[PDB]
């Protein structure tokens, strides 16, 4: 199949149509995306079929074909491009300053930017182009919007 | 059975739309991966 790098729609057939259910991005031969996007089901490309190899549901991570591969980490300052791709239209860069997920174990960069669940799995890039975690884990605040954990796996 | 479509490359594109804001949150995460707010 297709092992390009880049980012790629996740899409099923067990609804009504093609419905876009996440995003993910391939990367030295492997396919990163977030678990509750597929739950660990096996994903096809041609007749190329990608197999879970690693997966966390408290992580909400999921890699086929290999270990994680992405270990690029937010620097704490800087801006940041989430390349959303969002159903039924075009992949598009949104830059933005992440905001903190403060938790008893640490503080994680969240997003607050707001996309159809069907975005989930988008990556989010540094100024190098390098990808520091995936969007579509979070939390709804006051208003009633969408906040976003950059979320990243930990490479060997 | 799902099954993946490329939808672009990698890039950082250089003016973009800039958007959004930066909130500071106390979260709670769950043993199923569920983010919560903490008040
Ligand atoms: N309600 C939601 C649950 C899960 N994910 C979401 C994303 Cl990624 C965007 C907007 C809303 C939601």
């Amino acid at each position: 199949g297709e092992t390009t790098d880049g980012v790629y729609r996740v899409m099923t057939r067990r609804l009504l149509g093609s419905t876009q259910v996440g995003v993910g991005v391939m990367q030295e031969g492997v396919f990163h995306t977030m678990w509750h996007v597929t739950k660990g089901a096996a994903l096809r490309s041609g007749e190329g079929r990608l197999d879970p190899y690693w997966g966390d549901v408290k992580q909400d991570l999921v890699s086929y074909c290999g270990p994680w591969k992405l270990d690029a980490a937010w620097d704490g300052l800087s801006e940041v491009q989430l390349l959303a791709v969002p159903p039924g239209e075009r992949a598009k860069n949104i830059q933005t300053l992440p905001g903190i997920f403060k938790t008893k174990d640490g503080d994680i960069g969240a997003v607050a930017l707001d996309y159809p669940a069907g975005t989930s799995g988008s990556p989010i890039l540094d100024k190098c182009g390098r990808v520091i975690g995936l969007y579509g884990n979070g939390v709804v605040i006051k208003n009633g919007s969408y906040v976003s954990a950059i979320t990243q796996g930990k490479r060997e | 059975d799902m099954y993946i479509e490329r939808a672009g490359d990698i890039t950082w594109e250089k003016d973009a739309e800039v958007t959004g804001n930066s909130p500071r949150l106390d979260v709670a995460l769950d043993e199923s991966g569920d983010f919560s707010l903490v008040e």
